[PDB]
């Protein structure tokens, strides 16, 4: 369970589920969720847009863009070994952590649920190539191989 | 079962190295289907 | 298995002498660790010698333009008479301070319900939490209210903590064999 | 009361209602380690400074 | 049959140290009158096999050597030395266990060209945020240092009621670590009102929640996603 | 710092991350798995001579 | 346990929560705001290294039955998996599932090489125990190298 | 049942002693004579927490 | 055999600031102020023990 209030969410989670849903419990917890939501889905904008109205605002902004590009190039999860069972890898500086799909569980998704089926239905991006040298129109380029 | 009990550890042995001993005696560990032997150590030694 | 009695190594050579104490120290390593209940090593792993130091004891640089807490920590003079004890243990920034000069710095002072534990140190070998290392309740003269949707109550965050949030996760693992 | 005796003005710092930590004064007692038993008070845990 | 008359053996050692090996255990069956008559051939499984060491094999982190020290910033007066992860750890391999960046105190060569860009007209909070002057002495701590409210008269525009904050409203203002997929430090102060009182009544029984100035729109319809 | 320094800027992403939400939905997530097994065996013999 | 009791506990945790997940930073990164702070920060780094070297369970010879040794100062305890006991966790019977065999365990590191090329280096053997009986290998690298002081 | 409710630590340094202990210490003889330190331990014990 | 393993989180996370903006506890800072400014490991060991 994610989001809600511990009393009610606890109650729900403790429900083994032999019955399925204890509708009372679930409704109460949903009320809790109204009292304390959790973030589910979102549209990101880059933080650098915010850096505004500060001394040297523009210089810091552009430095920060440069740093963000170096940071992504250094710590993008594309460099992880691939997770099992369609785990999406995520990298927290020093370790890749696998986000398991629903119907996959264990520490890093290695055991599937009985219904998962779908064996070796896979695919995720590789890392960017380094930039090509400047071409005839002095454009550099790079590629990523879905591999 | 009677459990063993240490008697008091000896005086410090005169310095050529330093040592003490415990006879495990004060209550005998073996009598009456004697219980646990005493704790270790029975003998303790040190630099002076 | 057999107990293995612990045996001390020889002493290392002495440390350089501390100019603040005029004492040297040398450590006695453990040659063989006591194992399987083998008797632990007996006596101190250290001994101390007096000396003549070659090096002098470094003095405190005082607070200069900053306010000095009685301990010797320094804080911004803007914090004096906040009505908040911005000196950690001493509250010296709040000595002889008039209640006519004390501003109502914030509505509330209740920290989140166990925030002090975030201040603690940790011993990564033993897995034990250890003693308080960070002051988790320096409010910095801010009134940084957060409303805990869990406790349904307002708490005062410190001025410096990056984030503190109260959304819940619950995980249940249940096994019959 | 010597500290506070004859003060022209006492500046109450701890104006709020505050409890002592429960049993904290027990811990100010020394112990006989060989008996593992508390003895006379050695530390003053009511000093707030 | 009472199949456990023919006891099950102990399992094999797992076929591999990691990445889903298997192990099995046959019975100590013997063919016998008891075995034949009690149907012990028909429905006693002769061996079982199971998964073992399923978790993927550990990958240890590797770190490159540090680069050069950076050219010292005049105002930090520390220079940075940094190294790269050659591969992350994962699947329980040893962490990198060491700092990815080190700092050293320099003596700087240049002077700081940074100076305070003190705002023309907004009230300068003692934090140094410049805020809309009308907020000064508005009656709400907007600087958070109460510098706006420090020496003030009439609380010109405090709202008619202490409307409650929106639920979890500060989660909306945390920064998000895209590469990590985890929330991070508070980026937007979704507590900042700016003196407007505009509020949304989630439900007729609930009191209105005060909308912070950083939020343009809010909705409270329940959807079973 | 005003001058570029990759480390000190990178600390920004460490502390605050790279992005912020411009739109979102907040909610609750319920995930449940239940698994049951039963195996049952009966035998009864008679032999008479 | 009762639904009520679990519920009420899960409520009370909101008011007396403990730390349950943490990401650590080394303590020397806090050495600050004192005389010789920059020097003390290095000596605390080195002292943390020394302390790990003192308390690394590598000094403990293996426990049986997946017992995990720990250095209680000068005395290695074996902490025993459920219903296993005795000085080596030799007595009793393990419960649940096991992989079997003897998972290998690292030997204590060599003393670092004397900054050869200005790089320290050291090695560890995985000898203590040898991975045996199909037990799992020791997890981690065999050797280290690092820049000198 | 082992129940744990609070963690206490004394400060490492500059402790404010209790009056009674202070005075009893003040009365200790400067020459060694076991009887007085014995009485001290019997009053206050040997160790503090 | 039963195994139950259960977690509640109620503070989703705390994120402490970087060391440049952390405030040290006065006792810890006072201990650092007495550290011997040399590799007297006994002293730093006592600090790590605390």
């Amino acid at each position: 369970i994610r989001g809600g209030r511990s009393e009610y969410g606890a109650a729900l989670a403790w429900e083994k589920g032999s019955s399925g849903l204890e509708e009372k419990t679930f409704s109460e917890w949903l009320e809790s969720v109204k009292e304390n939501p959790a973030v589910i889905d979102f549209e990101l904008a880059p933080i650098v847009d915010l850096v505004r109205n500060i001394p040297c605002a523009v210089t810091k902004r552009n430095n920060l863009r440069k740093a963000l590009q170096e940071y992504a190039a250094k710590f993008d999860p594309c460099q992880c070994a691939p997770c099992p069972n369609n785990g999406r890898p995520t990298l927290s500086g020093t370790e890749c952590l696998c986000v398991c799909q629903s119907g996959t569980y264990g520490e890093n998704c290695e055991k599937q649920s009985p219904d998962y089926k779908s064996n070796a239905v896979d695919g995720q991006w590789g890392c960017w190539s380094s930039w090509s040298t400047c071409d005839a129109t002095y454009k550099r380029s790079r590629t990523r191989e879905c591999n | 079962p009677i459990d063993g009990k240490w008697n008091c550890w000896s005086n410090w042995s005169s310095c050529s190295g330093r040592r003490k001993t415990r006879q495990r005696q004060c209550n005998n560990p073996p009598p009456q289907n004697g219980g646990s032997p005493c704790s270790g150590p029975a003998s303790e030694t040190l630099d002076c | 298995s057999s107990p293995v009695n612990c045996q001390w190594d020889f002493y290392a050579p002495w440390s350089e002498c501390n100019g603040c104490t005029k004492t040297q120290t040398r450590r006695r390593s453990v040659a063989v660790y006591g194992q399987y209940g083998g008797q632990p090593c007996v006596g101190n792993a250290f001994e101390t010698q007096s000396c003549e130091p070659t090096r002098g004891c470094p003095t405190e640089e005082g607070c200069g333009e900053r306010f000095r807490c009685f301990s010797g920590q320094c804080i911004s003079k803007s914090l004096v008479c906040n009505g908040d004890s911005d000196c950690d243990e001493d509250s010296a920034d709040e000595d002889r301070c008039e209640d006519s000069e004390r501003r109502p710095s914030c509505d509330i002072d209740k920290p989140p319900p166990n925030i002090e534990l975030t201040g603690n140190g940790y011993n990564e070998l033993t897995g034990q939490f250890r003693n308080r290392v960070i002051n988790t309740k320096s409010f910095g003269g801010q009134c940084r209210k957060v409303f805990s949707g869990d406790g349904k109550d307002f708490y005062r965050l410190s001025g410096n903590v990056l984030s503190y949030t109260f959304q819940v996760k619950i995980n249940n693992d249940f096994n019959y064999e | 009361q010597s500290d506070e005796a004859n003060c022209r003005r006492i500046y109450k710092k701890c104006q709020h209602e505050m409890d002592q930590y429960w049993g904290i004064g027990s811990l100010a007692s020394g112990i006989n380690l060989f008996t593992n038993s508390f003895e006379g008070p050695v530390l003053d845990h009511r000093y707030y400074a | 049959c009472f199949c456990d008359h023919y006891a099950w053996t102990q399992w094999t050692s797992c076929s591999k140290t990691c990445n889903s090996g298997t192990q099995s255990r046959h019975r100590q069956i013997v063919v016998d009158k008891y075995y034949q008559e009690n149907f012990c051939e028909q429905i006693c499984s002769k061996q079982e096999t199971r998964e073992c060491n399923w978790q993927r094999c550990p990958i240890n982190c590797l770190l490159g050597d540090f680069g050069p020290w950076s050219d010292c910033d005049p105002c930090i007066e520390k220079q940075s030395k940094v190294r790269s992860v050659l591969r992350p750890s994962q699947f329980g391999g040893q962490p990198c266990t060491a700092p990815l960046v080190a700092f050293q105190p320099c003596i700087p060569s240049k002077l700081c060209k940074i100076e305070e860009a003190d705002c023309k007209n907004k009230f300068r909070c003692d934090s140094g945020r410049c805020i809309a002057r009308k907020l000064e002495c508005n009656g709400e701590n907007d600087c958070g240092d109460n510098s706006d409210e420090r020496d003030c008269g009439r609380t010109k525009a405090v709202c008619t009621r202490k409307y409650n904050p929106i639920p979890s409203v500060q989660l909306m203002g945390n920064g998000f670590h895209f590469l990590a997929g985890e929330p991070r430090g508070e980026v937007l102060d979704n507590s900042f009102t700016g003196g407007i009182c505009k509020t949304v009544k989630s439900s007729r029984t609930s009191n209105p929640y005060r909308v912070p100035a950083n939020l343009e729109n809010v909705g409270f319809e329940v959807q079973t996603a | 710092p005003l001058e570029y320094n990759s480390a000190l800027y990178s600390r920004i992403f460490d502390d605050f991350g790279t992005h912020y939400f411009t739109s979102g939905s907040l909610g609750g997530v319920y995930d449940l798995l239940y698994q049951f097994s039963s195996e049952e065996l009966k035998n009864s013999g008679l032999t008479e001579e | 346990g009762n639904k009520r009791r679990y519920s009420a506990w899960a409520e009370s945790v909101t008011n007396l929560p403990q730390v349950i997940k943490q990401k650590l930073t080394p303590l020397y990164e806090l050495v600050k705001e004192v005389p010789c702070a920059s020097v003390k920060k290095l000596y605390l780094k080195w002292a943390l290294e020394e302390y790990l070297d003192e308390f690394d369970p590598c000094h403990c010879r293996p426990c049986q039955n997946g017992g995990l040794a720990t250095v209680e100062g000068t005395h290695c305890l074996c902490h025993c998996k459920p219903y296993t006991f005795g000085a080596a966790c030799e007595q009793g019977v393990l419960v649940g599932n096991q992989a079997g065999g003897v998972d290998g365990g690292w030997s204590c590191w060599s003393s670092w090489s004397p900054c050869v090329q200005g790089k320290k280096t050291r090695s560890r053997e995985c000898n203590n125990p040898p991975p045996s009986g199909g037990g799992r290998s020791c997890v981690g690298e065999t050797t280290e190298s690092t820049q000198c002081e | 049942s082992d129940l744990e409710v609070a963690h206490y630590k004394l400060k490492p340094r500059s402790l404010m002693l209790h009056y009674e202990f202070l005075q009893r210490v003040k009365r200790l003889p400067l020459e060694y004579s076991y009887g007085e330190y014995r009485d001290l331990f019997r009053d206050f014990g040997t160790h503090y927490i | 055999q039963l195994l139950v393993v259960e977690n509640t989180v109620e503070v989703a996370q705390f994120i402490n600031n970087n060391p440049e903006f952390l405030q040290l506890a006065e006792p810890f800072w006072k201990e650092l102020s007495h550290l011997p400014s040399l590799y007297d490991y006994s002293a730093y060991r006592r600090l790590i023990d605390q």
